[PDB]
DNA sequence: CCTCGTAAAACTGTCAAC
DNA sequence: GTTGACAGTTTTACGAGG
């Protein structure tokens, strides 16, 4: 596999903008995210499947 | 303290590299060579550095 | 393309030993 | 005042299976 690589704080800036908006993305807006950021439509895909998957265990909640 | 040759190698990588400051696992192999630390080390020491001396600037 | 479990590169909190 | 190290955690990145 090829290395991971941390995304900017400019860019994770980005994306939480716009998960806040609403946590699954269109195909119009993951368009526009992929020019603003530099990265792959496949990237941030990705990136949002991820988000959730922190967000759900974020449902902690009795703690 | 490490040997003061293998501070100053990764930090004139570390300074060489600012706006992206994470080496390639062969660049790893590399600054490993030239220093005689491990890899490990290697990447113990960018991984501290990168909070103690990027991240301010 | 989703939720899922998994890996593994990089980060956090911490501290004795400088 | 820093620094090397590491257990514990978070962050990218994939395939399985749907």
């Amino acid at each position: 596999r090829k290395k991971r690589i941390p995304y900017s704080k400019g860019q994770l800036r980005e994306l939480e903008r716009e998960y806040a908006a609403n946590k699954f993305i269109t195909k119009d807006k993951r368009r526009k995210i992929s020019a603003a950021t530099s990265l792959s439509e496949r990237q941030i895909t990705i990136w949002f499947q991820n988000r959730r998957v922190k967000e759900k265990k974020v449902l902690a909640k009795v703690k | 303290a490490f040997p003061k040759v293998a501070t100053n190698i990764m930090r004139a990588w570390l300074f060489q590299h600012l706006t992206h400051p994470y080496p390639s696992e062969e660049q790893k192999k590399q600054l490993a060579q030239d220093t005689g630390l491990t890899i490990l080390q290697v990447n113990n020491w960018f991984i501290n550095a990168r909070r103690r001396i990027v991240q301010p600037m």
